[PDB]
């Protein structure tokens, strides 16, 4: 698994793989590793598949409450959703979580949680198998307030080179991008990110 | 066991073999492996034979009482919520796989579940023992905007690959197909290509071939 | 963590006549849940009308076939070409098995042929070397299936004559070629009925006065 | 697997099961336990098959050795403490045996040893040994008598061994039965335990347990 | 020392031209010893037959348990209770403890009053349904049982075959175990008629 | 050898109605990390056999030693090195099992799973397999690790028993072998686009192919694949 | 372990039952009675892991005790087995189980028959004409089934487990210090003076 | 020399629950003579010829003739020494 | 254990050893000899490891006799005592040790002295008025202790023998079915006719 | 530890970190992990410093042997001799080693063996704890045929980025090139490889 977010002068993009591997076999090579727990608030899943989604799922829950009592919620408020779910339960919890979200007071904001339920907020935060070997090329290409296009092309430079030397991570490169526009759905085919 | 589930233009299509195994040992040569959550949403099951049997019909059940409180025909994202929350809930204790696949008001749909609580969507999907030989047949010849029969013989064609390839199925090939506008069709032994030939000789026995001690009748009324 | 030791499944059965021996097998070689071959022989004839199959790990067992082999040809080398006698290749696979007793060879060893006397023989050995001779015996995957069916149809074992009350038992009989290869054909179609490592093929190879031949016939794929 | 063996006024009395199990499965009932190490000696095999047939017939090659360089058979102490030697210089290996080798000499008269893995020799006059040694040992040592004739010692020898098949899982198939004088050892029969045991309940009216 | 092998025990259920079989050893014993040779395992509830396989405790257990359950069932229903279900009761009863199950191995036999049908099912100790229509089998001898039922049967058997059948299968597949035998009986179940008979084997 | 470090994944092997092709990815993987590319794992004796290995790439350089030393040993006081004392592929075969077994039986193996694929000196289809525990068997298909289980199905489609070899022309084994490496390709996770195949006709000779990359990828559907139940943005 | 045999005789049930209890290397008792008189004409002989013997069979006793005053009336030994045997079933799955090896020897006087129970600590119940737990059952069961007829009297009953304690004390690795040995039968529980 | 024949009879019944062949026991035996020189050898060879005789099922009864040269003769009747 | 014990009187050492032999639930022999003429006036009885013991103890005895053949002279018991010690001491650090304890009983005919050793399987010798191995002596000592004259009469050293033998029927939870004594004096090693 | 080695077109530059920890102290920080078996053919060595302090005095005998018998030894002979002492010892050994050497017929060569004693011949070799941060950085800058001054660069920018993510490595970067002009040391400290 290979996941990062990365905040641009217009708000953020989130950037995963699609290789499940259940060992050394591909289980889902189309996985959308992806999910929505609020309209401009998404998250990067990795580790545990079952405890990603469920925490997935219960964020989603308490954002939707949260929405439905006290108006739009912020990224932090979020983030911290996260961060108590994989804290308080983290002898029985295997995620780390990367947690974009985009409102017009804050901008765009990233808060990146490991294992133990540590909550970081960083400009842009990279987690996953393959980010072991894109931490160099990333704090040597990284920049802020960058555009679109830029953005695009860094998340996927570091995703194909992470796709190009971890086997955990293939398939097809998936961005979500959360500006003032909206949220955008990206796929780059492994025929485009492997010629990079 | 090889379950596989194919998505197809007006609607979904799952296979399963009819071989469940103690061990080593064929326990028996015609074991029904699709299950029915609801009348037009169905599943096929792996690993933990009475796992996955118990879920499915408390799923179903519950999924029953949902439909008649809503008044609403069932929806296929309710019954996989419901059971991949469930068996989050006992942290993957309960040894069930299954591939779900159903047609509701919002239409087909095919995903699959794992014992500890994770789901995945797709249009072509395979679990069990064999898995990976049906897998490969997918992989081979899968194609966006499949017809009917093209998935049917898909899907039969990876239960076959199951069957013939992996010592964890075989004997015949169920199948169940779910069209949007139709009722589901569930074709029970769909193929049937392991006939046991002719045995060489007859074994009745003359009577009396046994040595009896004593008999007795028992009376079974009251 | 290296386990030097492997399962290759299979089944091989060995009947002894008045004037002849069988010693049949699956050629079925699988490792897991998967099939390495389909036509992989076990049962191989090493000379002097002495049929030999050693089946349980494939490389033990064709090593120790490989050696009893050589010490047949070392035995017509320093012995003016002296027929080995089924009881002397029975106490040379004895030596050749507790040779490696504390390595054993993960093999169960059933060898057929003719005896000084020109009756048929059958003898069975242990992975260590423990021989003895017997009219039927089974061994491998399904051999728990196998020799329980031979003892009531070839040593007619609890078959009384009828309306004897079971005070007289079946007059036992020597059974013919035709008879010991129905038995051996329903026996391997059971076996791949109710065992997953059983089937494919069966290769029979018939020891007479006249020499060894072959018999092959089909068996199931599942 | 139960072996016995006894020592009286007619000579010794051998009596062996012969079933074979790997478990629950019993491998075969046509095991011969009692091995023929030559025409004066005998032993029993419980314990390890392979390990207890293949080290016996060893054993009856070096009597067989020693009896070709003195011109005089081996003495009963003699082949047992050989067969006790060889199995301490393989002691920890991994054998399991537990045997009797059972003979009658000019010089020692009859004369049992027990021998096993651990290296213990023990020259005795009742010896049971296996699974099933317990049920022997309860009936041989109610009815034992030194004056017992050759048919009653085969009787009891027999009837021990029956009742070890009946009771012990691991004990059965058939009942082999061989009686030793100075003379050598003469082979008394192969009884199935199946019909024996019919047998010894109607003429005895013992069994009453069991319903026939 | 494994739940279902200290006890031992076999039973196996045929079926034929409008009739069941049931059979069982009659086998318990510590292990090596054997304790009984009186343990029989084919219990009825009406005109349904449930034959359990393993630890003995458990089997008198689930003995008295489905007859406190027929019963309830039969004051409640006014009706007896028929195999099929009495089969998912049992099913449903054993999967009541999946995390702390009985180590059983439960088989029913019958014939269904109303419409004739010869039923047989099985289970494992978790309540997996195993309904074949040629046999069933379960104990410690499962692969000898298994072996020579795919030997002996051919379907549409009548009771005095059927008998026979299922008789030489038990017998000849308890000689092989070393924790079955001791005895045995058979249950031929028709619609109207039950018969048992106690078999001759050896007793070793 | 007790743990492989660098590994190679699959092999897959098949005959046709001339002879024998087997294929092999070009990776060399140091656990999870896909760590070396074009690693060759096909190694070509003469003309007229093809050795496959996959597992501890350290024993396949000891094995491709071995073979060298084996072709120079044969070379020696051989007058007919070139013609019928040449070295047949069974002869191959049968070293490198004896090796084999002999290393499972010093306890110290080699971490390998080997395809001995080739034609002998009369023309027929040598097809063998051995392994760190010494196992031998021969199939009209074989492969080694994830091919065992999902190309041996593909290519038994094609060729089910002995009878269909002679049926199956040089085109559709090569296919079949195609085919098979684009799903491993698929779900394999150690397993790389970049392979190299051999195919050893009775008539042609010893066709080797470097360089070889899996095409017509079917990746379009992964953007319909949208959350993993109930998301459907 | 413990001696605990047991036979059924025409008209009585004899059950014996060893004197000693020895924790580590000193036998603290050569004179204990490792019986429980649950009912007048019911006996129960106990063995197992120290402590939870003599708290099963006083549980045991006080249970059929409150029973027998409540109702006015002596259980059937039947009735006492398959409560005994409840009540070990129940055990087995608890928290700390009782591993405790019982014999029930009593005389039902509504059939007038004596009726012998062997169940372990597992509730594995079963009427037998002679029973024993432990090792014991290992030599006795040899003796018994050749030298036991159905119509024995009490005093061949008393023979023949005299054979089975020499057999014992023979062929044991442990000197269980003699055995206790009561009767039951129609006229209630005695105690041999002497064995 | 006859220790070795000795134990070379014993060994092959052992090894092949067989009567050893009486030119394979004197070959055994003729095997010892020419392992002299200067453990594999001996200092000198034997001093003294051996007349064999046996039985067989194979050849029926047999004499042989084994001298220390390693070298042995069916004899129908053999004399050896002064 | 086996129950090996020994007393040294004013003119003679008594050893008594058990008579049982039990391999698992059943009691083999009743009447066994756990004892080996070393020397005519040097005996030894042994307990420990089934087959070490009898072993061990005939090696003793054949190196015993075979130096009072060569030197035509009876080794002193402090000799034999010094020699099996030496013998044990180079087992305790071979590859399978001799796992066998001794008690050697012995009258120096040059010193016409009573003497009784006491080594165990490691090697370690003492000289002792009294002594045992196994568990015994945690009974027989006591007795000993209190009961024990350097002037006792060999009558009175097999009374007291006979106590210890009585207590140990009474507090042992084993059955050693006896115990075979022996008398060891100037004339040499004699068996008690019978001691129960 | 993060080790590499670099072909360009003058030749090869080997470079290393300077620090050796015991666990999480470091043990040296001035560590010379660039050591040399022959005039122009160096080794990076990783893992046990013990064994791969044993390889490197063995190659550096075999290889002045060598010298004094045959003449200069190529490169690939140095991998050879590396590569027979690791894989035969590899149930002994904890060794990661680049090798790269200049011979004026093949110009420069790099042949990395890691564990196991597989020898991999590559244009450019990354190795030990770090280098995991660096393989995406490495390929995707690193080129064929570069000058002096850019293999220098490229090296001393990867191995920033190792030090800086890997706390298994720091200290100074130390490099030794290999060209036909000779053998030339460069040392690079923490102040200026840091601000890069
Ligand atoms: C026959 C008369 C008395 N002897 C027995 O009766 C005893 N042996 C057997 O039956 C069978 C014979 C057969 N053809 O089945 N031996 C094996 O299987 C062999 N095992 C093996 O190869 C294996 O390691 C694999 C796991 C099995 C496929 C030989 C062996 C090896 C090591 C041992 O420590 C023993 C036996 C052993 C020693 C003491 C008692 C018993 C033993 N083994 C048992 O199984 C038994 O318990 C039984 O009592
Ligand atoms: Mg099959
Ligand atoms: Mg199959
Ligand atoms: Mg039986
Ligand atoms: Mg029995």
């Amino acid at each position: 698994t290979s996941i990062m977010a990365v905040t641009f002068k217009d708000g953020v993009i989130l950037g995963a793989d699609s290789r499940t591997t259940t060992g050394a076999y591909i289980a889902n090579r189309v996985t959308d590793k992806l999910t929505r727990v609020h309209d401009k608030i998404w998250c990067c899943r990795s580790g545990s598949a079952a405890d990603t989604q469920a925490i997935a799922d219960i964020v989603q829950y308490h954002l939707e409450l949260y929405t439905s009592q006290y108006g739009t919620p912020s990224t932090e408020t979020a983030a911290s959703v996260f961060k108590e779910l994989c804290y308080e339960n983290k002898d029985n919890l295997t995620a780390g979580i990367i947690v974009a979200g985009y409102d017009d007071k804050n901008k765009g904001e990233v808060y990146t949680i490991p294992l133990g339920g540590s909550v970081h907020k960083l400009p842009y935060a990279i987690a996953g198998s393959g980010s072991t070997f894109i931490y160099g090329y990333c704090d040597k290409n990284f920049r802020e307030n960058m555009s679109k296009e830029e953005t695009v092309d860094f998340i996927k430079h570091s995703l194909s080179q992470a796709i190009k030397w971890d086997g955990s991570s293939g398939g097809v490169i998936r961005m979500v991008v959360l500006t003032a526009a909206g949220v955008e759905r990206l796929i780059f085919y492994p025929d485009e990110y492997e010629q990079l | 066991t090889t379950i596989v589930g194919v998505k197809f233009n007006n609607g979904v299509v799952i296979a399963a073999d009819t071989r469940s195994t103690q061990g080593p040992i064929v326990a028996d040569k015609n074991c029904a492996k699709l299950h029915r959550i609801s009348p037009k949403i169905w599943c096929a099951g792996a690993g933990t034979a009475a796992d996955t049997e118990a879920v499915t019909q408390l799923i179903g059940s519950n999924i029953e009482l949902h439909s008649l409180y809503t008044s609403r025909e069932p929806r296929v994202v309710s019954a996989l919520q419901m059971l991949k929350q469930h068996l989050f809930k006992y942290q993957g204790h309960i040894g069930a796989y299954l591939i779900v696949a159903g047609v509701d008001p919002t239409g087909s749909h095919l995903f699959s579940i794992h014992a500890h609580g994770s789901t995945d969507v797709g249009y072509y999907l395979s679990l069990g023992s064999g898995s990976l030989a049906a897998m490969a047949v997918l992989e081979s010849h899968w194609k966006q905007d499949l017809t009917k029969e093209e998935a049917i013989k898909l899907a039969s064609d990876a239960i076959q690959a199951g069957i013939w390839n992996d010592l964890g199925s075989g004997s015949n090939v169920d199948v169940c197909v779910m069209e949007i506008g139709k009722d589901a069709e569930y074709l029970r032994n769909y193929l049937t290509p392991n006939v046991r030939e002719e045995k060489q000789k007859s074994y009745k026995f003359p009577r009396g071939t046994t040595a009896v001690l004593k008999e007795s009748i028992v009376n079974i009324c009251d | 963590q290296f386990n030097p030791y492997g399962d290759n499944g299979g089944t091989i059965l060995g009947i002894a006549g008045e004037d002849f021996a069988v010693l049949a097998g699956d050629t079925r070689n699988i490792t897991d849940y998967s099939i390495n071959s389909r036509y992989e022989p076990k049962v191989f004839d090493c000379g002097d009308n002495i049929v030999m199959s050693a089946n349980g790990f494939a490389a033990d067992g064709d090593a120790l076939v490989k050696r009893f082999k050589n010490s047949v040809k070392w035995y017509h080398f320093d012995h003016n070409d002296k027929k080995l006698s089924i009881n002397s290749a029975a106490r040379n696979i004895q030596h050749l098995l507790y040779g490696k007793r504390f390595f054993p060879y993960y093999v169960h060893t059933i060898i057929a042929g003719l005896d000084e006397d020109g009756k048929g023989a059958v003898y069975s050995f242990d992975p260590v070397g423990s021989y003895e001779r017997e009219q039927c015996r089974a061994g491998g995957a399904a051999a728990s299936l196998i020799m329980p069916f031979l003892d009531n149809q070839v040593n007619f074992k609890n078959q009384y004559e009828p309306g004897t009350n079971g005070k007289v038992k079946k007059p036992l009989k020597y059974l013919s070629v035709e008879e010991v290869i129905k038995l051996v054909r329903d026996s391997f179609t059971s076996a791949t009925e109710r065992h997953i490592q059983v089937g494919d093929g069966l290769e029979i190879l018939i020891v007479t006065k006249d020499g060894v031949r072959k018999e092959f016939y089909e068996l199931k794929r599942d | 697997t139960t072996t016995l063996a006894f020592r009286f006024q007619g000579g010794i009395i051998v009596a062996v099961d012969s079933r074979a199990t790997a478990g629950n499965w019993v491998a075969s009932q046509t095991v011969k336990k009692v091995i023929e190490i030559n025409p004066f000696l005998l032993g029993t095999m419980a314990g390890g098959a392979a390990d207890c047939q293949f080290w016996e017939t060893w054993l009856g090659s070096q009597c067989r050795l020693h009896e070709l360089r003195e011109k005089e058979r081996i003495s009963v102490a003699a082949a047992s403490k050989i067969l006790s030697n060889l199995v301490y210089q393989y002691k920890g290996a991994g054998l399991s045996m537990g045997t009797m080798i059972c003979g009658y000499t000019r010089k020692e008269g009859p004369t049992i040893y027990y021998v096993d893995s651990d290296g213990t020799r023990l020259k005795g006059d009742i010896f049971c040994v296996g699974s099933g040694q317990t049920f022997a040992y309860g009936v041989l040592d109610s009815n034992y008598k030194w004056d017992l004739s050759v048919e009653d010692a085969l009787y009891l020898g027999k009837r021990s061994i029956l009742a070890a098949a009946h009771r012990d899982a691991y004990s059965g198939g058939s009942v082999n039965l061989y009686h030793v004088t100075e003379d050598g050892w003469i082979y008394h029969g192969n009884h199935d335990v199946g019909e024996l045991f019919w047998k010894v309940k109607e003429e005895e009216g013992s069994f009453n347990n069991v319903i026939g | 020392s494994d739940p279902s092998s200290i006890n031992g025990g076999i039973v196996v259920a045929m079926t034929g031209k409008d009739c069941v079989a049931i059979a069982c050893d009659l086998r318990l014993g510590s292990q090596s010893l054997g304790v009984s040779n009186k343990f029989e395992k084919i219990f009825h509830y009406g005109h349904v037959f449930l034959g359990i396989t393993g630890l003995a405790t458990d089997v008198t257990t689930l003995n008295e348990m489905f007859r406190y359950k027929t019963n309830l069932y039969k004051l409640k229903e006014e009706r007896a209770i028929e195999p099929e279900t009495f089969t998912q009761l049992v099913s449903s009863s054993l999967y009541e403890r999946r995390f702390g199950p009985y180590f059983v191995g439960p088989v029913v036999a019958g014939i269904n009053s109303k419409s004739g049908k010869p039923f047989i099912a099985g289970f494992d100790l978790i309540g997996c349904i195993d309904e074949a229509k040629d046999f069933i089998v379960s104990g410690t001898a499962s692969d000898q049982l298994f072996g020579m039922c795919e030997s002996l049967y051919e379907p549409n058997l009548e009771p005095e075959d059927l008998f026979e059948t299922i008789s030489q299968a038990l017998l000849n597949a308890a000689d092989r175990d070393a924790l079955s035998g001791w005895g045995a009986v058979v249950y031929i179940i028709k619609k109207d008629e039950v018969v048992k008979r106690y078999l001759k084997m050896r007793q070793d | 050898t007790q743990q492989p470090i660098v590994t190679g994944t699959s092999v897959i092997s098949m005959k046709y109605d001339n002879g024998v092709i087997i294929a092999a990815d070009n990776l060399g993987s140091y656990g999870s990390l896909l760590r070396f590319n074009g690693v060759e794992r096909l190694i070509p004796v003469g003309d007229n056999t093809v050795v496959g290995i996959s597992g501890d790439i350290s024993d396949m350089q000891h094995i491709e030693r071995l073979l060298k030393d084996l072709v120079t040993e044969n070379a020696y006081d051989n007058p007919l090195a070139d013609a019928e004392e040449a070295l047949e592929p069974s002869y191959i075969f049968e070293y490198l099992a004896t090796v084999m077994y002999q290393r499972r039986s010093k306890m110290n193996p080699l971490w390998n799973a080997i395809i001995v694929a080739g034609v002998q000196s009369n023309g027929d289809q040598f097809l063998r397999y051995v392994n760190l525990l010494g196992v031998t068997y021969s199939s009209p298909t074989l492969a080694t690790g994830f091919g065992a289980h999902m190309a041996n199905p593909l290519l038994r489609k094609v060729v089910d028993r002995e009878s269909d070899i002679p049926k199956t022309t040089v085109q559709v084994a090569e296919e079949a072998i195609v085919n098979a490496m684009r799903v491993l390709y698929y779900r394999d996770a150690r397993s790389s686009r970049n392979f190299s195949l051999a195919i050893i006709d009775k008539n042609t000779g010893l066709t080797f192919k470097k360089n070889l990359q899996v095409e017509n990828m079917k990746w379009d559907f992964a953007k319909d694949i949208k959350g993993y139940g109930t998301q459907k943005i | 372990m413990d001696i605990i045999l047991g036979i059924r005789v025409q008209d009585s049930v004899i059950l014996a039952s060893s004197k000693a209890v020895t924790r580590g290397i000193s036998v603290l008792k050569d004179s204990d009675d490792k019986t429980r008189q649950l009912s007048p004409h019911t006996l129960m002989s106990f063995a197992g892991e120290a402590g939870d013997t003599v708290q099963f069979a006083e549980y045991i006793q006080a249970n059929i005790q409150l029973y027998s005053i409540r109702e006015d009336y002596e259980l059937s030994p039947q009735a006492v087995s398959s409560f005994v045997r409840q009540e070990l079933a129940k055990s087995i799955r608890s928290r700390r189980p009782y591993q405790v090896n019982v014999l029930i020897g009593g005389y039902d006087k509504k059939k007038n028959k004596p009726e012998l129970y062997q169940i372990d600590y597992l509730g594995t119940k079963v009427e037998l004409p002679y029973g024993a737990h432990g090792y014991s059952g290992f030599y006795t069961f040899s003796l018994l089934d050749h030298h036991y007829r159905p119509d024995m009297t009490t005093e061949e009953g008393l023979d023949l487990l005299k054979l089975c304690v020499q057999e014992l004390e023979k062929r044991m690795p442990m000197d269980f210090k003699g055995v206790i040995v009561k009767i039951v039968d129609k006229d209630g529980i005695r105690q041999v003076d002497d064995f | 020399m006859i220790e070795h024949a000795r134990t070379a009879a014993v060994t092959h019944n052992l090894y092949y629950d067989e009567d050893i062949n009486v030119e394979s026991l004197t070959q055994s035996v003729c095997d010892l003579a020419l392992r002299f020189g200067e453990e594999r050898l001996m200092s000198r060879p034997f001093g003294v010829a051996l007349l064999i005789a046996g039985h067989d099922a194979d050849d029926g009864y047999q004499l042989f003739h084994a001298e220390p040269s390693g070298t042995f003769y069916r004899y129908n009747a053999k004399a050896i020494g002064s």
